C-alpha cells in the first residue's frame, strides 16, 4: 500500500517523529 | 539543516493524500522511542502531530485522526 511506502521511503518521517517528539514533553 | 526543516522536506516527499496517514505512522513510531505513554499524551502527539502540515504549507493542511 502506497502511503505506507512512501511513509518507509521518507525515512519514517524521522524528522517529523522528532517534531512531535519535543512538543510533547 | 534544522529538525522542523528536515520534517516539511520529509513529508513534502510524502503525496498530499498519504500525508495524513503518514503523520499517524509516525506518531505511532514515535512512542516507541518513549515507551510508556499514557492516553492524554498520545492524543497529545496526534495534535501536534496535526498542526505540521499547515506548519509546512503542504495539503491537506490539516489531519483530523
Ligand atoms: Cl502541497
Amino acid at each position: 500500500q502506497r502511503c505506507r511506502h512512501q511513509f518507509q521511503t521518507q525515512q519514517r518521517l524521522r524528522a517529523c517523529q522528532r517534531v512531535i517528539q519535543r512538543w510533547s514533553q | 539543516p534544522p529538525t522542523l526543516q528536515r520534517c516539511c522536506r520529509q513529508l513534502r516527499n510524502v503525496s498530499p493524500f498519504c500525508r495524513c496517514p503518514s503523520l499517524r505512522q509516525a506518531v505511532q513510531s514515535a512512542q516507541q522511542q518513549q515507551g510508556q505513554v499514557g492516553p492524554q499524551q498520545v492524543g497529545h502527539m496526534y495534535r501536534v502531530a496535526s498542526r505540521i502540515p499547515a506548519i509546512c504549507n503542504l495539503q491537506p493542511m490539516r489531519c483530523p485522526f
